Order: C-alpha cells, then sequence, then structure tokens
C-alpha cells in the first residue's frame, strides 16, 4: 500500500509548490491527487488554471505545476493556482519534484522486504535525513560517498539497508590462439597466464584461451589487453614456438 | 591380483555397419574411444581384454570376470595374460589407419556377417594385407548367425572353406559368435590361448616406438593453474622403456614460416605412462601405451601425429626423401566391387606408399623389373627394412596393388 507525506507534514502551507497528476476534468476544474504533499485531493477552479485550446492541454495523465493559496487544516482541503507561478522558479520546482520522487522510490524496497508499514519507515528515515540536512536525496548521496547520516538513527533492519546500498551501487572479451611446436610449452603457457590473469581467464578446449578484462572507465581496457598480448609474444619467441593473436 | 600390462597386440577386421565395436564390447567391457579433443586423432580406438583361466570342460574354460561364480567352481581364476585390442574400421575411404594398425599387430580376427553376400572385396583385401604384413595367426569369426537358417550357415561356412586354401593362412580356426546376445566367447578365449603363442622378445634390442593416437588432457570448468602435459598414444614392438628417459619424434616439425628449416626432431622427457587403466613404472613391448611427455597439449590435438616413429636418446636412425623399393605385383585388383587387371607401373604418377605406419604420397622416377625409385613429398624415416603396402589410383579412391621392401 502506497500512502504517507513526502516532506514533513500531511497538509501543505502557504505559497509552497505542488505537482498534480490529473485523472478527470470538466465539472468544477480539477480536484485530483498530489505528488508533492501526500495523496489527499487538491482542487483548482476553472479560472486560476488558465494562464494564456483550454480543454486539450491537460485532460488525463499529464502533470501540472501549481502554487497553494488556501489551506483548511481539519481533515483535507487544499486549494491550488497555476496562473501565479513564474517561469524562473518552474525549473527549481521540477527539480524538487524529481528529488521527492527519488526519495519515494528509495522508500519502497524496505516496504517490500520486511512486510512492515511504509509510513513508519518514512518517519524513521525523515528524522535524521530530511529534517537536519535539508533534502533527503542529497543526504543519501553523502552517505553513499562517506557514511555519516545513517549513524544518527539505529537500524531495525540492517539487511534492508545493505540491499538499498547494493541497489545504489565492464567486461571486454579477448581471444589468444596457442599453436606451439617447441620442446617445453606447458611451462611457457603457465608463465603467460601468470602475467595475463592478474581479471577472469578461462580454459575451453586446447588451442583457444578466453579472457575477460574488466574496465573502470570503459576506455581503460585497451591499455592492459595490448600489454598482455605483448607479454604473450615475448613468451614464445625464445623457446622455438608460435602463438597467434587474431 | 597383479596389475600387469599388455603382452601381445590383437587386431580386429571387418566391414562398415557389420559390427566390430559391439564385438569388442562383448569381449571386454570398457567402451571404445571412437563410436573433438580427446580420442579424436585416427580411426583406431583403445580397448583391453582379460585372459584368466579356471583349470581344476569341453569349450568352457576362460572367463571375462575376475571372480569365478558362473560355471560352477568357486575357486579364484589363474593369471595367464592381459591383452590390448586395436579395432580398425573396414571402410572404402579410410584404410591408412588400418594399415598403421596392421604394422604393430601380432594376431588377427576376421569378422563376416551371415545374412549378407558371401564374397566381399574389402574383406579379401584385408586378408591380403594381413598375409603381407608378417601375420599368420588368423581366427575367422561369424557375426550374425541368429538371424540365419540351419543349413544356410553351414553352406556359408563351406563356401568360406572353399575360398581359403591357396592363401598363406593354412590352419585357421572358425568360430560362430553372437555380438548382441553375448554368447560363445569362451571358445574364442580358449582359441586365443591355444593357437596364438607369444614371440621371443628381449631387453637387448634398441628401443623403437610407433605413435598412432594423440591426447590432450584438458578439462572445462577448472582453472588454468592446474594443467596436465601432452600425451602421445604410442605402441611398442621392440625396446623396454622405464620412467625417466628422453624421447624424440623423428620426422621433423615446422616452427617458422622466408628462412630455411634446420630445427632438430621434437625432444620430450617422459612424465607419466598410461597403461590399461593405472600408471606403471615399466613398459613391456607389445601394447599401446599413452606416453605422457613434456610435449605441448596443442600439438597433440587432432590430425598432426598419425603414424610417426619415436626413438630414445643415444640412437641414430636415418631420414629419407628418396627411397629405394623392391616391389612385387599381384595379378588382379582386390577391393573393387567386378575385378580389374593390374597394369604395369608408369613413370611420373601420384601413388600412395604405406611404409609401416606412415601415410605418404610418392612419385615414380625409374622402373626396371623389380627395383623402383620413389620421390616423397612428406618426410619419412627408415630404421631396418620395414613392411610396405602399396596403393594406386585408377577409379575415384585408393586401391591396393602389392607389397614392397626397402633395400638398404
Amino acid at each position: 500500500t502506497s500512502h504517507c507525506r513526502f516532506y514533513e507534514n500531511k497538509y501543505p502551507e502557504i505559497d509552497d509548490i505542488v505537482m498534480v497528476n490529473v485523472q478527470q476534468i470538466a465539472e468544477m476544474g480539477a480536484y485530483v491527487k498530489l505528488l508533492e504533499y501526500d495523496n489527499i485531493e487538491g482542487m483548482i477552479l476553472l479560472s486560476e488554471l488558465s494562464r494564456r485550446s483550454i480543454q486539450k492541454l491537460i485532460r488525463v495523465g499529464k502533470n501540472d505545476v501549481a502554487v497553494v493559496l488556501r489551506v483548511d487544516k481539519e481533515k483535507g482541503y487544499i486549494d491550488l493556482s497555476k496562473r501565479r507561478v513564474s517561469s524562473e522558479d518552474i525549473i527549481k520546482c521540477e527539480e524538487k519534484y524529481q528529488k521527492s520522487k527519488t526519495v519515494h522510490s528509495i522508500l519502497r524496497y524496505c516496504a517490500e522486504k520486511f512486510q512492515i508499514p511504509l509510513e513508519e519507515l518514512y518517519k524513521t528515515i525523515a528524522w535524521p535525513l530530511s529534517r537536519k540536512f535539508g533534502h533527503a536525496y542529497e543526504a543519501f548521496k553523502l552517505s553513499i560517498i562517506d557514511e555519516t547520516v545513517w549513524e544518527g538513527i539505529e537500524p531495525p533492519s540492517k539487511d534492508v539497508l545493505d540491499e538499498l546500498k547494493n541497489y545504489i551501487s565492464v567486461k571486454i572479451r579477448a581471444d589468444v590462439e596457442v599453436s606451439c611446436f617447441s620442446y617445453e610449452g606447458i611451462d611457457a603457457i603457465k608463465d603467460a597466464l601468470k602475467s595475463a590473469e592478474d581479471v577472469k581467464v578461462k580454459l575451453v578446449a586446447a588451442p583457444l584461451y578466453v579472457l575477460t578484462t574488466q574496465a573502470l572507465d570503459k576506455q581503460k581496457g585497451i591499455e592492459q589487453l595490448e600489454s598482455a598480448i605483448e607479454k604473450i609474444t615475448e613468451v614464445i619467441t625464445k623457446y622455438g614456438g608460435v602463438c597467434n593473436i587474431t | 591380483i597383479i596389475n600387469r600390462q599388455a603382452t601381445i597386440n590383437i587386431g580386429t577386421i571387418g566391414h562398415v555397419a557389420h559390427g566390430k565395436s559391439t564385438v569388442v564390447r562383448a569381449i571386454s567391457g570398457v567402451q571404445t574411444v571412437r563410436f573433438l579433443e580427446r580420442n579424436i586423432t585416427i580411426k583406431l580406438g583403445y580397448a583391453n581384454a582379460k585372459i584368466y583361466k579356471c583349470q581344476e570342460s569341453f569349450k568352457s574354460d576362460k572367463e571375462i570376470s575376475p571372480k569365478c561364480q558362473r560355471p560352477g567352481c568357486p575357486g579364484r581364476y589363474k593369471l595367464v595374460r592381459h591383452v590390448s585390442f586395436v579395432d580398425c574400421p573396414g571402410h572404402d575411404i579410410l584404410m591408412s589407419t588400418m594399415l598403421s594398425g596392421a604394422a604393430v599387430m601380432d594376431a588377427a580376427l576376421l569378422l563376416i556377417a551371415g545374412n549378407e553376400s558371401c564374397p566381399q572385396p574389402q574383406t579379401s583385401e584385408h586378408l591380403a594385407a594381413i598375409e603381407i604384413m608378417k601375420l599368420k595367426h588368423v581366427i575367422i569369426l561369424q557375426n550374425k548367425v541368429d538371424l540365419m537358417r540351419e543349413e544356410s550357415a553351414l553352406e556359408h561356412q563351406k563356401s568360406i572353406l572353399k575360398f581359403i586354401r591357396g592363401t598363406i593362412a593354412d590352419g585357421a580356426p572358425i568360430v560362430p559368435i553372437s555380438a548382441q546376445l553375448k554368447y560363445n566367447i569362451d571358445a574364442v578365449n580358449e582359441f586365443i590361448v591355444k593357437t596364438i603363442p607369444v614371440p621371443p622378445r628381449d631387453f637387448m634390442i634398441s628401443p623403437r616406438l610407433i605413435v598412432i593416437r594423440s591426447f590432450d588432457v584438458n578439462k572445462p570448468g577448472a582453472e588454468i593453474e592446474d594443467l596436465k602435459g601432452g600425451v602421445a598414444g604410442g605402441s611398442i614392438l621392440n625396446g623396454v622403456f622405464k620412467l625417466g628417459d628422453e624421447i624424440e619424434i623423428r620426422p621433423g616439425i615446422v616452427t617458422k614460416d622466408k628462412g630455411k628449416i634446420q630445427c632438430k626432431p621434437i625432444f620430450s622427457n617422459i612424465v607419466s605412462l598410461f597403461a590399461e587403466q593405472n600408471d606403471l613404472k615399466f613398459a613391456v613391448p607389445g601394447g599401446l601405451i599413452g606416453v605422457g611427455t613434456k610435449v605441448d597439449p596443442t600439438l597433440c590435438r587432432a590430425d598432426r601425429l598419425v603414424g610417426q616413429v619415436v626413438g630414445a636418446k643415444g640412437h641414430l636412425p636415418n631420414i629419407y626423401t628418396d627411397i629405394e623399393i623392391n616391389y612385387f605385383l599381384l595379378r588382379r585388383l582386390l577391393g573393387v566391387k567386378k575385378q580389374a587387371k593390374v597394369r604395369k607401373l608408369e613413370p611420373n604418377e601420384v601413388l600412395m606408399v604405406n611404409i609401416g605406419s606412415t601415410a605418404t604420397g610418392a612419385r615414380v622416377v625409374a622402373v626396371k623389373a623389380d627395383m623402383a625409385r620413389l620421390q616423397l613429398t612428406s618426410p619419412a624415416c627408415t630404421e631396418i627394412n620395414e613392411k610396405i603396402a602399396l596403393s594406386r589410383r585408377i577409379e575415384k579412391h585408393w586401391r591396393l596393388i602389392g607389397w614392397a621392401t626397402i633395400k638398404k
């Protein structure tokens, strides 16, 4: 089950920005669910929505940025307006929304795993991350870089945390052909291996050797493979045998 | 029970789809090598039989099992001999392998099926080859008898008898045996002991080894830091080998491809000997042994080492490109389905000359009457005199003509 607030409180404040996903239109305006503050419905009348084809632009599925004007803190009554929002801060609002979405995504694996309510989890997460630091995504990022924010609250489930970490967290193929005719060859092969392996090198049949080279930043794989090839070439020339590279 | 290796080499001949592998299985138990990396090198496989006698009736004497419980007597079997089988295919295309097998063989087993036609050319050719390559100990075996009538089999036997009279093999025993039903093998075993003796062999003779098969010991899944050396499946006719000696493969190898070749024969030290099932220190001549040497596993892969001579360090044989042969020709051709007359040898023609185990293509330069000079494309070695079988081309594939000896 998906519920609970995004920031700190269930009810929005004055002048704050909220993103809405519209389900149905044309009766009063749009009384639809929120994505920035809880899942309680927020309403716009057919005047504040228009800034400058009026029916076609919104309809079903599309997202709208709106500023909160009137709040009734009793059970759940929120009023929204689209006309007042300026173009300069729209990008910022969007960014905020994205951050919120990311936070929500982060608090789903926990819900899935230990079969416990999501709201409680959210509450337990928001205290050292979303209150002290500012936003939660940045805190999470900081933690991933250097662990300092997870220290504040005691974990009821470390396994979940580990899983989350894992979630948050390149093989290049090469072929070397061996076709020696020398006196000793096995030893030479072994020597070659001792210079080519140390990542993962496997034997298949007899003339073919399959090796997978791991790269850190994708481009780094060319520098090691070539070196390995060179080493291999050096290896078999002295004894009196041949090894080919395709 | 002592773990003694092979004493005498016995070979088996027949035809395609007749049944030889099955017969071998019936005789021994361990499945044949044939039937990419392992086993695949030639046409001959690898099998081993057991000769244990229980003497404490009629035909029932020898057995296949180590423990005697089948005939009646509960006493343990007496050690007689242990033999290695060389199964050669009887196909019209592949015959070089068969020829190679023949050179090492000391005993022969002929197989003819009952239901098929009585005169077969391939079988006759095989017989001729056997006659040529110093073999007289031949046992005739009838394969498919269960699908045949009461008198038909007798008639077939009579026909066979009529056929075999003018040949070198005079007193050849005839046994009817089932391959799929597994019966009458005891009689065969008895015959093996009776008719065929072991020729005198001593330590004094210089070591000579012939390699037929090649093996590489590499297993998928395991890491490369656990490797095994190259194994050369080689049979010995003369010369006793022990663990800790230097071996050389004679004919030569190409290592560089500009620049003239000067590199010596392939030197290798013996690591481990594979005889029958388990490793042994001594190697008694008269059997096929998987000689595991310091040679590359990549070299012992497929069609590279088929019929090549191997010598021990401290002995010098000769390598020839031009060979001097003393030949004798037959009247009519054997192997053709129809019989064609053998023509006189024409100068400058591609003919296949099989000296012992080597499969080489040779061209004729000079013909006199009995002596002939041949030019070889692929290198060959000569030690003493060697037993040679000659093969020519007339229609599509190779046909046997006669026998030859090196005059040196």
